[PDB]
């Protein structure tokens, strides 16, 4: 993100402009060009989810919906289990657990907006309940993401 | 099915129940408050941001 701002403010010096542009390309290209399913699962496995440029991007989620389906979006259900667990075990409101949650809620929101069939998965798992709990919880960023998750389920229940 | 093409043309929303007038009210009040709490969360976040 820092480079993208820098690129805008060009200063008079040919070589400077050249360096800034080259650096913008390399950074951006290297991360995105990984397969989408791969990055998500690698993060899922470690339980060490982080925001990255393709996890705040809608396109990533659209291609990946199909990859999850193996027994009614088993991988999607994996992320829901994973999120539920973090809140309840290892408590909520301590720093480590707080990074994973905000990212996970962001990730879920995107798939639900895109797919109407994932609503079932949240109900079976019990994820539906867990969202409601994050709302009350401290940390502004976790609460924002939680609110966006609630709304995503909500739009679809009533038409 | 032709009365419904009059109602749905000028934006009327028919409410067919066919079960009970006391069993859908519970499942609908279990959504009114559940969505009013999402209002009270997101509007609190709005007034925090403002």
């Amino acid at each position: 993100p820092t480079v993208q701002s820098l690129s805008e403010r060009k200063y008079s010096d040919e070589e400077l402009r050249q360096d800034i542009s080259n650096l913008k390309e390399i950074l951006e290209n290297e991360y995105q060009e990984l397969t989408s399913f791969d990055e998500y699962v690698a993060e899922l496995d470690s339980k060490l989810l982080c925001w990255s440029p393709p996890h705040v991007d809608n396109g990533f989620w659209s291609d990946n919906i199909d990859e999850f389906k193996k027994d009614n979006y088993k991988i999607f259900r994996q992320l829901i289990e994973l999120l539920q667990a973090k809140v309840r075990n290892g408590d909520v409101n301590a720093k480590q657990e707080k990074i994973i949650i905000q990212v996970a809620l962001n990730d879920i929101t995107h798939v639900v907006e895109l797919l109407p069939e994932s609503i079932d998965v949240l109900d079976k798992t019990g994820g539906k309940a867990d969202i409601m709990e994050l709302l009350n919880h401290s940390d502004s960023r976790v609460k924002y993401e939680a609110l966006k998750a609630t709304q995503a389920i909500i739009g679809y229940t009533f038409k | 099915k032709k009365v419904k093409r009059v109602i749905d043309s000028l934006n009327g929303k028919i409410v067919s129940l066919n079960t009970r007038s006391s069993e859908l009210v519970d499942t609908l009040n279990r959504q009114i408050d559940d969505l009013q709490r999402i209002l009270d969360t997101t509007e609190q976040t709005l007034h925090t941001e403002l």
